[PDB]
């Protein structure tokens, strides 16, 4: 039982890696903002793990509650074109 | 002095210069204009790889070699190394005079760089701020930055040499009458 909650921090590390790669690879930016919200949640989780739930909640009510509301509030109103992730354009890096 | 290891330093220097060529190749492939890919790095690069490797090889090989042939550590070595490096870089332009010019002027610049100490930094203890200065007190040996009201004559004759007016004893007293 004890060690079922031993590797939660490593899980959050792996999940943050995933959400970063997904922010970078997503086609429509709206999805990239949703993955940013997933990342702020994972950060709030990790902060609860190390004993700072107050900042977890301040993050959820600041970043997610305002900044990301606003990011969607912008991309909903602007004509932000894109260029889907490719191999001819980005492999060189 | 303590001798240099020519081949040990040259092999390190070549791997370093190859690595710098790889970094500059990738950075050019990213910063360039037209359609490219992971293939162009070593095909369409303007000799960044051979530039860096030949320079680092020639510089370090010549510095350690001439430091060991002259058997000293000084600025003339860095001059010879900059002379080799100028030859390598100027061989790219397939002309004799530009090859000679690249050699001489890269050599003079590296030779100056060795004159001033072969560093862009400062020693910080050989400097004037952190070193004795001003008037030496009582007959003590005159260091570099120290000033002296009256110098010894033996030290003058040694540093300069005899002749051309400069002598071990003055002229009148040398030709004074023993009376
Ligand atoms: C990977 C394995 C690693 C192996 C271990 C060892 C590795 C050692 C690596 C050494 C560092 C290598 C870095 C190479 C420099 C970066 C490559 C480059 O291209 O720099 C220029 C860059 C792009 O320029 P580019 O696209 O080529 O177009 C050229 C047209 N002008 O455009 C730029 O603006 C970037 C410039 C970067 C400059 C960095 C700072 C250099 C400082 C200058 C030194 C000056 C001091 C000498 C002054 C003497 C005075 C006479
Ligand atoms: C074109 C003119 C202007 C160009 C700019 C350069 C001007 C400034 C002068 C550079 C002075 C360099 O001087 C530097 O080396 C001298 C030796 O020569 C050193 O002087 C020291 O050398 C050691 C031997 O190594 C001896 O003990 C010597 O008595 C002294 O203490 C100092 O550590 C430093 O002062």
């Amino acid at each position: 039982m004890m060690y079922l909650t031993y590797y939660f921090i490593e899980i959050t590390i792996f999940l943050a890696i995933l959400c970063t790669i997904f922010i970078i690879s997503a086609k429509n930016p709206m999805v990239s903002i949703l993955y940013m919200i997933a990342l702020f949640v994972i950060a709030a989780m990790y902060l609860y793990l190390i004993g700072l739930g107050i900042f977890s909640l301040l993050y959820i009510m600041i970043y997610i509650g305002a900044i990301a509301v606003l990011f969607l509030f912008i991309i909903t109103l602007l004509d932000i074109n894109s260029t889907e992730l490719s191999v001819k354009s980005n492999i060189r890096d | 002095f303590h001798p240099y290891n020519t081949l040990g330093l040259a092999t390190q220097s070549a791997m370093v210069g190859l690595g710098a060529g790889v970094v500059a190749a990738a950075a050019r492939n990213s910063l360039a204009t037209g359609p490219r890919n992971i293939l162009t790095t070593f095909s369409k690069s303007g000799g960044v790889v051979t530039i860096f490797t030949g320079a680092s090889i020639a510089y370090v090989f010549t510095y350690c070699s001439a430091a060991n042939l002259r058997e000293r550590k000084d600025g003339w070595n860095h001059m010879w190394a900059g002379a080799a490096t100028g030859a390598v870089l100027g061989a790219r332009t397939k002309l004799v005079p530009a090859f000679i010019g690249w050699t001489v002027l890269c050599g003079a610049a590296c030779g100056l760089f060795g004159w001033t100490g072969a560093r862009f930094n400062a020693d910080r203890k050989a400097s004037l701020e952190q070193s004795p200065k001003g008037f030496v007190q009582e007959d003590a040996h005159q260091t570099f930055w120290e000033v002296v009201h009256r110098r010894p004559l033996s030290l003058t004759v040694e540093q300069l040499g005899e002749g051309r007016g400069i002598n071990a004893v003055p002229i009148a007293t040398a030709t004074e009458a023993p009376n």
